[PDB]
């Protein structure tokens, strides 16, 4: 299977600068050529960059020109980009797609996408959530809270990924400066509380990683 | 083993010349060339080094870019190609086969001699002294004549050498007498400057 | 100019990759050569050139001149086939393959069916075409040039510069050096057809510096691998160092070189010691396209040369850097087989 | 990046053991080739020392070189010292494309016997003071060797500028050197004191002159 | 630079249907000697990266259903989608690459038009360890219904209040094709412990009655 895996997600106060990368795999990377692509928290994508098969041309738009550097490591089969003097527009959610190469032109649709790291830009230092179950006699629901945090994201999940039937997650709400957002999880009457479920909370910028059961 | 130099001459300042240096006997494109220089009345000075073909030269800054190092294979013969000439650059030039293994030079060829200077060709000014000798102030070029009683006296010529003191040559020739025949007899000083066809005479009388 | 082998003013030995070269004979069998060929010597055959393996040829016969009858041939680098062909009077000629990628950009009416791959105008981006080149390789293209300046020009201050840029039929072709330098170097085409431009920039990718050689220099930073390195600055006055590479393979795309902080001994890598034994690399090596380059990290000293191809002696050559009193031998050892 | 210090002027008796120093200022001298060079004037320099000691064939065994990582310096010691060995000496080190040289320490054969400099002084004619102008003449004849040093004083006091000397040159079985002093008309006649010494290997011959002389 | 302007912003269709997405370049993406479209559409699922569909604005990727069908050339193109189903409610995404720069669309959301289904509201009292920070937040889970049209209204202690209320509404199901939303009664410590009945009442179609679920202490 192709698979293009990024990171790189953090916060960065307007001015700093952070680098990105892609690894890739399950196909022959010199091969194919890579680029860049963001999509804003409105939902509005923006082509970042585009590198050549062998990093010998690279093109940017009027936007980040001169701001951003993209760059791959054929050696290691990884794709980079190295941001710069970011502003607050540049908080987005940054893609690292795979050129097609079928007829063998420099600009082409996106074969493959990959999951995707999303970045911040803020002057508030990152603080982390706290983490409030939420208990409750049929089809019982359950819940768990996350509140006071900084910046986005942060994952959530029940039982190691166990459960996923019939499961919500709400989405952050932005707090005065802060974030804030819930989960619930439905389940069998019979299940809880004979048996255990754990809210598995994880925020990237900070390491957190709370493990709070109900 | 054999270095043939050519050139050489008189030349004023900005003026440009090549010198050129012909080989003999060894396998020339097997062996480093130089050229060194000596300024009258100094120590040695390297001025170019170029390799067997040509991959790497070396200069001092002091000719950095007024001179050219430069060599033939086919007709075995080195060059110095010098730009914008300076007073400093009098001196006699000299090419030179180099070992680069060992760092020094077993061959060295005659060296012509390079004059820089912006002299013009004039005629001397004499002054008669009182042993008496004569004056020869301000000439160029060299060199000059000077003789007693238009070579009547023949014992006592002691003419000195000459030196340079703002670009013109100067010297003094003095002839020891006997007490007794001056200031009796009419002494005469002759003096003559074949370059620019002149012929000064002066009487000695204090 | 190109080869040539003379019998009216011994054995005319010939063999490399023909780019469009014209192989001149002057004057004989079998029959009429460069359409009668000795292809099976022993059996003593003769195989007409049509029947061959050679896509693209094309041979001539001049009698204008008094005194001799000249046949030459040219031989296009379309040839998918090692092709040996022989025609005494001797005169053997092997026409070899080129190893490297052919990138054919025909931009002209005629229907180029020689070769299947090929690019056009449906490849470039607002009429933009951006080549990359490995590191030894060969561009081709089919079109018509306006004023004719083209592939020898470059618009980052820094000029794209080729073993050979030939320039036959309407077809212009560049020949990638095995080794340039520079981190940016550019070259623009900037060709017309069917009233449109069209600017075909061409680039090297990243090249491979995996040079076969010894790095004695004193510096991490370089822009430029050696398979072996060393620092001179430490060793005895009265210390010979010995950096000896080896290469046994049948094929060769290999770069042979060093990075010496002094000075290099002899004018390498066109002079080595065999081992004041200073012979001449192409006649030791005895092959005719051997690419040359040079470099210089500030003080540093890079000197190299590029082998691409089969080699017909065992050949042992050596250089010698020198830094001060101390000293650093090297050997390369190119086996044939 | 370094210097080769070498002396000005040595003079030796025939069949003497002379060494000759270079000096080097920085860096030590066992890492760089020095090679000896003998340039006789009139000639082409010629090479007797290479690779710190060893010598050219055609170079007798009186020639030898020596380093000393003590004093930092090679030495030549030309031993049995022969009429033809009156020539420059120099000394050559190179180093990364630097090809550094000595100060060519000039060698003298003393075949004739110990000589003072006899002096001889000459004032202005009248017809330079005419053109408002004044120059002085020193005479320095028949001496040998020629490791001589001119210094020119008015009043005591050493003039500096104005000054030229010719090295002392060839013409009668013993060297001749010959000093100039350019002057100004007002300038001759302000002081009334003006001598000439010779150092002349310790001795320091010297002469005088006056404006107050004899006239008509 | 290229616009891409593609309507409609928003669109709600039934399951088993066809829908026509459509969108415009601002410049032509029609070669001459090519005789193609370099325009590119992508599906962006809630929740997940978006998905190239159809290449040269006609050809389809391996792996896409074939009732995805889209046409056009030169300024306008449009999907089609044969046969609506419950798994493909994505944002599609209109992708010009004629010229530099490649820019997308404005992207054409499905919503879905779903049988009527009635909200399953629960609230949850504030956790201890949370009362020891300081803080006390009530939250009423309302999820699995349909439409996305509702309001939650919070009652304490009878009176009602709007300070300080969190609203969070999420995105359609793939298997059920529903909505749902939370909220959260922010308060302190000190206010929290002087009422004792905290009730919130939602106002969906299905019911008359505002759906109330309350606790007490
Ligand atoms: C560069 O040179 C290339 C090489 O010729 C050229 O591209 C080629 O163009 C020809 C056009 O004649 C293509 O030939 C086609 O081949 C297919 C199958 O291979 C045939 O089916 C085609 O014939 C159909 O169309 C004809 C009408 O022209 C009908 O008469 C016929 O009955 C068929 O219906 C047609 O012959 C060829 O495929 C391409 N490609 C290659 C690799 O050859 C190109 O035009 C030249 N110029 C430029 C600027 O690139
Ligand atoms: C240069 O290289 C390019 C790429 O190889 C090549 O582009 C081709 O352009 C031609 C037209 O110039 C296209 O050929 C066909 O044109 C006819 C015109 O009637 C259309 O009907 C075709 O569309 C059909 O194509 C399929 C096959 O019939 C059908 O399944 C489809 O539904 C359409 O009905 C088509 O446009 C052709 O599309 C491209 N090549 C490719 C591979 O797409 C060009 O010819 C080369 N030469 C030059 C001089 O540029």
């Amino acid at each position: 299977e192709v698979m293009l895996v990024e990171s790189g997600g953090d916060l960065v106060k307007p001015g700093g600068s952070l680098k990105v990368s892609c690894a890739a795999s399950g196909f022959t990377f010199s091969n194919y050529a890579m680029s860049w692509v963001r999509q804003t928290p409105e939902k509005r994508l923006e082509w970042v960059a585009t590198i050549s098969s062998g990093a010998s041309y690279t093109h940017y738009p009027d936007s980040v020109k001169g701001r951003f550097t993209i760059s791959r490591d054929n050696a290691k089969n990884t794709l980079y980009l190295q941001m710069s003097s970011l502003r607050s527009e540049d908080t987005a959610m940054y893609y690292c797609g795979r050129q097609v190469n079928r007829h063998d032109r420099a600009l082409d649709a996106m074969d493959y996408w990959g999951q995707g790291t999303s970045v911040t830009v803020s002057p508030a230092k990152t603080t982390p959530p706290s983490v409030y179950p939420l208990a409750p006699n049929s089809m019982v629901t359950l819940g768990c809270l996350v509140k006071g945090y900084f910046p986005e994201p942060v994952t959530v999940t029940w039982n190691s990924g166990s459960l996923s039937s019939g499961v919500h997650t709400f989405p952050a709400v932005l707090q005065s400066d802060l974030y804030t957002l819930s989960s619930s999880v439905t389940v069998p009457s019979s299940t809880w509380p004979s048996e255990t479920v754990t809210c598995n909370v994880a925020h990237p910028a900070s390491s957190t990683k709370v493990d709070k059961k109900i | 083993v054999q270095l043939v130099e050519s050139g050489g001459g008189l030349l004023q300042p900005g003026r440009s010349l090549k010198l050129s240096c012909v080989a003999s006997g060894f396998t020339f494109n097997n062996y480093w060339m130089s050229w060194i220089r000596q300024a009258p009345g100094k120590g040695l000075e390297w001025i170019a080094s170029i390799s067997n073909i040509g991959g790497t030269i070396y200069y001092p800054d002091s000719v950095k870019g007024r001179f050219t190092i430069s060599r033939d294979s086919a007709q075995n013969t080195l060059y110095l190609q010098m730009n914008s000439l300076r007073s400093e650059d009098t001196a006699t030039y000299y090419c030179t086969r180099d070992l680069r293994m060992s760092d020094y030079f077993d061959y060295w060829g005659q060296g012509v001699m390079v004059t820089v200077s912006s002299a013009e060709t004039t005629a001397p000014s004499v002054y008669p002294l009182a042993t008496l000798g004569c004056l020869v102030k301000g000439y160029f070029p060299e060199p000059v004549t000077v003789t007693w009683n238009s070579g009547a006296l023949s014992s006592g010529v002691h003419t000195f050498p000459a030196v340079l003191q703002s670009g013109l040559y100067t010297l003094t020739s003095s002839v020891t007498v006997p007490s007794s025949t001056w200031p009796s007899q009419t002494v005469t000083c002759n003096v003559a400057h074949p370059a620019s066809s002149t012929k000064v005479d002066k009487k000695i009388v204090p | 100019i190109g080869y040539k082998c003379n019998f009216s003013n011994i054995f005319c030995t010939i063999h490399s990759y023909f780019i469009y070269d014209k192989i001149r004979l002057i004057i004989i069998l079998p029959e009429k050569c460069f359409q009668k060929v000795y292809t099976d010597y022993e059996n003593r055959v003769e195989t007409d050139i049509s029947e061959l393996g050679l896509i693209e040829y094309e041979i001539e016969e001049n009698d204008t001149n008094p005194n001799y009858n000249e046949r030459t041939i040219t031989i296009s680098p379309f040839s998918p086939k090692d092709i040996e062909f022989f025609c005494f009077c001797m005169v053997h000629v092997r026409v070899l393959k080129y190893p490297h990628n052919i990138l054919f950009t025909n931009l002209t009416n005629d229907l180029f069916t020689y070769l299947p791959k090929t690019y056009n105008e449906s490849n470039f981006v607002s009429n933009v075409l951006e080549v990359e080149l490995n590191d030894g390789e060969l561009f081709v293209l089919a079109c018509e040039l306006i004023n004719k300046k083209c592939f020898q020009e470059g618009k980052e201050k820094a000029l794209y510069k080729s073993n050979k840029i030939i320039y036959h039929k309407n077809l212009t072709i560049f020949k990638a050096p095995f080794y340039v330098t520079s981190k940016d170097v550019n070259t623009e085409c900037t060709c017309k057809f069917k009233n449109n431009n069209y600017k075909i920039v061409l680039k090297p990718k990243y090249e491979k510096k995996v040079i076969h050689g010894c790095n004695f220099s004193s510096n991490v930073s370089s822009k430029h691998t050696f398979t072996d390195s060393l620092d001179i600055s430490l060793v005895d006055d009265s210390a010979h160092i010995s950096c000896n590479v080896h290469l046994s393979e049948p094929k060769y795309n290999h770069l042979v070189g060093l990075n010496c902080p002094g000075d290099i001994i002899p004018d390498c890598f066109f002079q080595v010691y065999q081992p004041s034994n200073i012979v001449y690399l192409d006649s030791q090596i005895n092959i005719g396209d051997i690419e040359y380059y040079e470099d210089a990290e500030g003080d540093d000293k890079i000197k190299l040369f590029g082998i691409v191809g089969s080699i017909p002696k065992t050949t042992s050559f050596t250089c010698i850097c020198k830094k001060d009193k101390k000293s650093a031998y090297m050997t390369v050892t190119i086996d044939s087989a | 990046q370094f210097v080769l210090s070498q002396p000005n002027s040595v003079s030796t008796n025939l069949g003497s053991t002379v060494k000759l120093s270079c000096k080097r200022s920085t860096g030590n001298i066992g890492s760089n080739y020095v090679s000896w060079y003998q340039h006789h004037e009139g000639r082409s320099p010629t090479t007797m020392i290479y690779r710190d000691d060893q010598r050219p064939d055609g170079v007798p065994d009186r020639f030898s070189g020596s380093i000393d990582r003590s004093s930092n310096s090679a030495l030549l010691t030309i031993d049995n010292v022969q009429t033809e060995d009156e020539a420059a000496y120099f000394c050559h080190s190179y180093s990364t494309g630097m090809y550094i040289f000595g100060g060519g320490t000039k060698l003298t054969v003393l075949g004739q016997p110990k000589s003072t400099p006899t002096l001889t002084m000459f004032p202005p004619s009248p017809e330079e003071l005419q053109e408002n102008k004044a120059t002085l003449v020193c005479l320095i004849s028949n001496f040998s060797p020629s490791g001589v040093t001119v210094a020119w004083k008015a009043n005591g006091t050493p003039i500096t500028q104005g000054v030229d000397t010719s090295n002392p040159t060839k013409e009668d079985n013993k060297y001749m050197a010959s000093s100039f002093l350019h002057l100004t008309s007002d300038q001759w006649r302000s002081h009334n004191s003006f001598t000439c010494q010779v150092t002349h290997e310790g001795n320091t011959v010297e002469k005088t002159v006056s404006p107050t002389e004899c006239v008509a | 630079d290229i616009v891409m302007s593609q309507s409609p912003s928003s669109l709600a269709v039934s399951v088993g249907e066809k829908v026509t997405m459509s969108c415009k370049s601002s410049q032509s993406l029609f070669y001459s000697s090519n005789q193609k479209n370099y325009l590119a559409w992508y599906q962006q699922k809630p929740g997940q990266s978006p998905k190239l569909l159809i290449y040269w604005a006609s050809t389809r990727e391996s792996g896409v259903p074939d009732r995805f069908t889209g046409s056009g050339s030169g300024t306008d193109f449009t999907l089609t989608i044969s046969s609506v189903k419950a798994e493909d409610l994505a944002v599609y995404y209109c992708q010009q690459y004629y010229s530099y720069p490649p820019t997308f669309g404005g992207g054409t959301k499905l919503e879905i038009k779903r049988a009527d289904a009635a909200p399953t509201v629960s609230i949850f009292p504030p956790s201890s360890e949370q009362l020891t920070s300081g803080g006390a937040s009530v939250v009423c889970f309302l999820n699995n219904f349909y439409p996305k049209d509702i309001n939650v209204k919070w009652k304490i202690d009878g009176s009602e209040r709007q300070n300080g209320v969190l609203n969070s509404w999420t995105d359609q199901d793939s298997k059920d094709s529903t909505y749902s939303m939370s909220s959260t009664l922010t308060l302190t410590k000190d206010e929290y412990e002087r009422h004792n009945s905290y009730t919130c009442e939602a106002t969906h179609k299905t019911s008359t009655s505002p759906i109330v679920k309350s606790f007490n202490r």
